[PDB]
Order: C-alpha cells, then sequence, then structure tokens
C-alpha cells in the first residue's frame, strides 16, 4: 500500500522556521515527483511547489519562492518542506502529495496533512473531564469527555484505545473568549449493550506532549 | 496565473439525485483538469484525471465532462459517503491552481435528535469553572434551537454550540451546547435544563437535572 506519512502538528513563533516531513512507503521514492499544497482557514487550496526526488530539481509557485524550500532524503524515502520567516498567514494545513503520470499528471496519493499554528501564545495541554448523566431507562445512553482549555489545535480523541468507534461524535473545537480551545467527544450505546463494556477516552495533544486517559465511571451499582 | 472558479461553494442535494459540480478557468486549459474529494476529516482523494478518466477504485457513479474553460464533475446517484468538498485543479500552466471547492449538504428525511444533559464533574468544579453540556444526537435538518434554563430563568450569552459534519452513513448532524458558569454561580442554582426545538419534534424536548 502507498502511504505518505506526515510529521505532527507544530506551534511556532512569528519569524521562526518549521520543517515538515513526508515519509513515503510502498513504492520507489525516486520514481515519482512530490508536490506540496497549503490549505488555510477558508479551506482554499494552493500549490506551493514540487521536487524530483531522483536529482533534487524543484519547481516553486512564485507566491512561495521566499517562503518554502523542498528537499529529499533518498536513503529514508522522505521529502521535507521548510517554511521560513513565519507569520500568522502561514498558519494552515500542509499536504505532501505524489504525482502519477498515466503527459496526464495528477496527485494520486495525499498525506494526512500537518497543521502549523504561527503564534506568540504558549502551548497549553487540555484538562479532560468526564461527561456522565446524573442518572439512568431510555433506548440509548450517552457519555463523553470534555477536553477543555488547550492551545493550539489539534487534539485527537479515541475511545477504549480505538476499540470503540460506532456512535462516537468528536465535536469540532470552539475558540473560547480566553483564546483557548475546547471540545467534547461523546458516545451513545443502546441501553441493552451499555453494561457490556467500560468507557475510557484517550486524548492526545502533541504540541504540549499531553496524553490523558479518562475512564467515565458508569455508576452501575446501588446500596 | 490561471484562476479556477467554483461559483457555487455550498450545494444541496438529495440521496439518489444526480449532482453536478462546475468549475470554470479564466483561460482555456485544454482538458488538463483533475477533480479531488476532501472528506470532513481532511483526507484528500483523486477522483477524475484529464477531465474524464476515473481514478482506479473510484465508483462509476462519478464522471467528468467539459473542455476549453468549462468543466463539471457529475455524481449520477448520490450516496451518503459522498458528503465531502470537491475541488477542481488545472495543470495546463504553472503555477497549478485549484477551484475554491464545493461542499455538499445532503438532504435526507427529517430525524429528531435524542437529547442528553451532563452536569459538571467535581474534577472541573474544584478549579473554579462549571461546564454544563447538552447533546443533540443524530438529527436532520441542521436547524435546531437549544435554550438553557437555570431554575426556570432563560439564559443568554453564556453558551457556545458546536456541530459535527454530516455523518457518512446516515447524513445526520450532532450538536453540543455548553453552558459555562463560575463555580459560585453554578452552586447558587438547583435546576439545569436544556430545551430543544426541532422540525422532527411535535413539541420541544427538555432534559434537566437537579444539583
Amino acid at each position: 500500500e502507498v502511504q505518505l506519512q506526515q510529521s505532527g502538528p507544530d506551534l511556532v513563533k512569528p519569524g521562526a522556521s518549521v520543517k515538515i516531513s513526508c515519509k513515503t512507503s510502498g513504492y520507489t521514492f525516486t520514481e515519482y515527483i512530490m508536490h506540496w499544497v497549503k490549505q488555510s482557514h477558508g479551506k482554499s487550496l494552493e500549490w506551493i511547489g514540487g521536487i524530483i526526488p531522483n536529482n533534487g530539481g524543484t519547481s516553486y509557485n512564485q507566491k512561495f519562492k521566499d517562503k518554502a524550500t523542498m528537499t529529499v532524503d533518498k536513503s529514508s524515502s522522505t521529502g521535507y518542506m521548510e517554511l521560513r520567516s513565519l507569520t500568522s498567514e502561514d498558519s494552515a494545513v500542509y499536504y505532501c502529495t505524489r504525482r502519477e503520470v498515466y503527459n496526464y499528471y495528477a496527485l494520486d496519493y495525499w498525506g494526512q496533512g500537518t497543521l502549523v499554528t504561527v503564534s506568540s501564545a504558549s502551548t497549553k495541554g487540555p484538562s479532560v473531564f468526564p461527561l456522565a448523566p446524573c442518572s439512568r431507562s431510555e433506548s440509548t445512553a450517552a457519555l463523553g469527555c470534555l477536553v477543555k482549555d488547550y492551545f493550539p489545535e489539534p487534539v485527537t480523541v479515541s475511545w477504549n484505545s480505538g476499540a470503540l468507534t460506532s456512535g462516537v461524535h468528536t465535536f469540532p473545537a470552539v475558540l473560547q473568549s480566553s483564546g483557548l480551545y475546547s471540545l467534547s467527544s461523546v458516545v451513545t450505546v443502546p441501553s441493552s449493550n451499555f453494561g457490556t463494556q467500560t468507557y475510557t477516552c484517550n486524548v492526545d495533544h502533541k504540541p504540549s506532549n499531553t496524553k490523558v486517559d479518562k475512564t467515565v465511571e458508569r455508576k452501575c451499582c446501588v446500596e | 496565473d490561471i484562476q479556477m472558479t467554483q461559483t457555487t461553494s455550498s450545494l444541496s442535494a438529495s440521496l439518489g439525485d444526480r449532482v453536478t459540480i462546475t468549475c470554470s478557468a479564466s483561460q482555456g486549459i485544454n482538458n488538463y483538469l483533475n477533480w479531488y474529494q476532501q472528506k470532513p476529516d481532511g483526507t484528500v482523494k483523486l477522483l477524475i484525471y484529464y477531465t474524464s478518466s476515473l481514478h482506479s477504485g473510484v465508483p462509476s457513479r462519478f464522471s467528468g465532462s467539459g473542455s476549453g474553460t468549462d468543466y463539471s464533475l457529475t455524481i449520477s446517484n448520490l450516496e451518503p459517503e459522498d458528503i465531502a468538498t470537491y475541488y477542481c485543479q488545472q495543470y495546463s500552466n504553472l503555477p497549478y491552481t485549484f477551484g475554491g471547492g464545493t461542499k455538499l449538504e445532503i438532504k435526507r428525511t427529517v430525524a429528531a435528535p435524542s437529547v442528553f444533559i451532563f452536569p459538571p464533574s467535581d474534577e472541573q468544579l474544584k478549579s473554579g469553572t462549571a461546564s454544563v453540556v447538552c447533546l443533540l444526537n443524530n438529527f436532520y435538518p441542521r436547524e435546531a434551537k437549544v435554550q438553557w434554563k437555570v431554575d426556570n430563568a432563560l439564559q443568554s450569552g453564556n453558551s457556545q454550540e458546536s456541530v459535527t459534519e454530516q455523518d457518512s452513513k446516515d447524513s445526520t448532524y450532532s450538536l453540543s451546547s455548553t453552558l459555562t458558569l463560575s463555580k459560585a454561580d453554578y452552586e447558587k442554582h438547583k435546576v439545569y435544563a436544556c430545551e430543544v426545538t426541532h422540525q422532527g419534534l411535535s413539541s420541544p424536548v427538555t432534559k434537566s437535572f437537579n444539583r
């Protein structure tokens, strides 16, 4: 299987530089051109540039000639894009892509994207609180985790280390007046199945190196 | 450069309908036009290359058409997994440029939300803030009114809503409303109620707890 595996989210200061990696597997690295794409806020797509891994030759969008530098490491089958003199205009998701030739050129495989946030504000890890009802007998039960007061985006949330996926909703983050983010992740279960498991949310915030497990206590018993 | 224009950036369509997404170039691009699908999780896939060639693994309900400046992506019969933003991209000249995208809003049958209310945890309360959460699960359409009542006093200005992207299997939304109070304000009141109005509900549903 072809995979383009990008490096994690990064918070970086205005004026600094950041280097994003694209580790490729499942094909001969030197045989395909790699292209980079920026997606901002508005979800507008821009072509930044591309590199011939075989010889290191590059093509840049002139909008990015003073912003971006593309390189490869042939020995580790990895492309890199370094962005310099960062401003808040550089806050975006960055994709690496492979070009296929079918002179019919298309970007046939895409990395998962890397969210870069350019800010003077310091990182803060989330606090993770249980969402549990005050009490029970409906056809479904809900519980969740409140992932509060973090900066920057993003956080990832799983349930039961990825074993529970059905009926999970992880809300988009909202920016609070404090300038910190918050979201909830919830899961619903048919009432008849509720007792068949424990419910633990797994929260990852890479910019703060925060990893938290929170078991949401079901309260099954009565005296 | 060449500007790619997707004039319609939000497009409504019903399950099983034919859907057409349009793209126009500022000058002729000689069929050097590709279409991409971006799912709500940010993953991007190639659908169509050189105007009309289906990428292997793409369902035959997708086709591409056009020439010169004017190009279309057509979904013959819309499926729930097609919820996404669709982008055109020219490679006639450098720099490669992309349309602004077209996001689908899938129309399905009305479904009321199931409603849940969650109190704040002691773990949060001890640090001086209370978050109370109301969940509206798996509903359509998106329009919903969520009113907080504290001891039967209507609240204003102290809640924030978030909404999921439409589900890839059932085309529903889910919504949270979070009421944020100081610990002191939270402990001043007994009854916390979330009142939900929606097209699928014959009268509003209230979920509440007593502190």
